[PDB]
């Protein structure tokens, strides 16, 4: 029973990526080190 | 080689260095074989002391 | 005891070489350079110059292509000889040390088309697991990923017909690693702690390196209390991590609830992460697991804390430990709403009966959505 009257119109990775993984942000490494120096003073 | 004693010797040492190496098993294990070596020779009372 | 063709190393140098920060870099270059010199791989060779654009040495190009032909032409008269004169096994063997020298200097296709006219001619099991094994290598060598879904099911499947121990020992650390290359963390550290104790497979890597991909994938995967008893207590792991401070540190911080050593050694671990080659696309994906790991330890034993509280602890200020907790919550991984105004994080952990009634919920919506479509299928 296919529905016909409507048309049926790289990154192959296998593990499931949540949203999280899109964003786009500096390493930890840095933002901890960021956090540390200005936490220091 | 025949010389259990230095045998015994040893094996007490390698128990003594995984102990220090938190290989708890492992030095059981070299502690019996160094008991049941032991248990086959004249054994000091340096030696069954550092045994004991 | 398996051979060290193809080296893994290799894969390792050149992956660094690949990153940017390391692209630059002279002393992966000297060693990779240093590993293809002593292994004469041309076809690699030249495979590592088209991708990072690199200036081709026309002399040692043509000795390593002409000592390659040669050596070839060697095996290839070897070959005729054991056909000749011979039995099939030294045909066989003659064609796996083919295999074995065409994966040795960097052939891909050429090692598979080999190893598979090997297989097809091979008869007994254990060289059939050996030369399974040899195909599972090129495929972590090369990353292929269907490659070695299809050698890890022959391989499953040869043990299970006959497997000896050593042998189904060292494809769970094969397995083991796959699953931490397809980020299957959770598969990956039962492997490695059932490998562990029996680690053999040195081919892959140094007991250390394993080690420590022990470490980190029992620390992502295991809950407190399997990690205490099968991590923190055990024998051979903290034997080894004796010689290994920075992972032990790593290890026991979070363990002992001391989180800003615990965030410092976790920069450390995702700088470290970073530069692995098998590690490298879950890098982020580790640490922002290690950190709702970190919040919601902290936060299983406190109904309401301070901000200040945390950022003391964590050693870090008030508005990064606000943001990521406002993060975390938002995406629905840590059990706590905050009080901006109060600065107070109050937990919101569901009771055994709203949780069990939250499951049931769940459950049986799943099972009477199934059970609607099966009773709409069969009743016409």
């Amino acid at each position: 029973d296919e529905f016909e009257e409507f048309p049926a119109e790289e990154d192959a990775h296998v593990w499931e990526d949540n949203w999280d993984d899109d964003n786009v942000e500096d390493d930890f490494s840095n933002q901890l080190r960021a956090e540390l120096e200005k936490h220091g003073y | 080689m025949d010389d259990k004693a230095l045998l015994v010797e040893v094996q007490l040492l390698e128990s003594k260095t995984y102990h220090a190496l938190s290989n708890l098993p492992k030095a059981r294990a070299a502690l019996t074989s160094a008991r049941t070596t032991a248990n086959a020779i004249y054994c000091p009372p340096k030696l069954q002391a550092t045994l004991d | 005891g398996l051979p060290k063709n193809p080296d893994l190393r290799i894969a390792q140098l050149r992956f660094l070489l690949s990153l940017p920060e390391h692209r630059g870099d002279a002393a992966v270059r000297d060693e990779l350079m240093a590993a293809v010199r002593d292994n004469n791989m041309a076809p690699y060779y030249e495979a590592l110059c088209k991708s990072l654009d690199w200036q081709i040495d026309v002399d040692l190009l043509n000795k390593m292509k002409k000592a390659n032909e040669d050596e070839l032409k060697r095996l290839d008269e070897e070959l005729e000889d054991a056909e000749k004169n011979l039995g099939e096994s030294e045909i066989r063997d003659a064609m796996m040390a083919k295999a074995e020298y065409l994966c040795r200097i960097g052939d891909k296709e050429g090692a598979l088309t080999a190893f598979r006219k090997t297989y097809d001619k091979t008869v007994a099991l254990g060289h059939r697991l050996d030369i399974v094994f040899y195909l599972l290598r090129i495929g972590l060598f090369y990353m292929d990923n269907d490659l070695i879904t299809r050698n890890t099911e022959k391989a499953k499947s040869l043990i299970e017909e006959g497997g000896d121990w050593d042998r189904r020992n060292r494809l769970k650390v094969y397995q083991g690693l796959y699953c931490v290359a397809i980020r299957d963390f959770k598969q990956a550290a039962e492997l490695f702690l059932d490998t562990v104790s029996t680690f053999t497979s040195y081919e892959l890597m140094d007991y250390k390196t394993f080690v420590t991909y022990t470490v980190y994938v029992s620390m992502i995967a295991l809950e407190r209390p399997d990690l205490r008893e099968k991590v923190i207590k055990g024998a051979e792991i903290l034997e080894v991590l004796h010689s290994l401070p920075a992972v032990r540190q790593y290890l026991f911080s979070l363990y002992e609830c001391r989180y800003s050593v615990f965030f410092q050694s976790l920069a450390v671990v995702e700088q470290e992460m970073k530069k692995d080659w098998l590690f490298a696309p879950h890098y982020r994906y580790y640490v922002r697991e290690m950190r709702i790991h970190a919040y919601s330890q902290l936060l299983e034993s406190y109904r309401s804390l301070t901000l200040g509280y945390m950022a003391e602890a964590f050693g870090v200020g008030v508005e990064f430990i606000d943001q990521e907790l406002s993060r975390f919550i938002a995406a629905g991984r840590l059990h706590c709403k905050i009080d901006k105004v109060n600065e107070i994080v109050e937990t919101n952990r569901p009771d055994s009966k709203n949780w069990q009634y939250q499951e049931t919920i769940k459950k049986g919506d799943l099972l009477l959505n199934r059970v609607q479509k099966l009773s709409r299928v069969i009743n016409m």
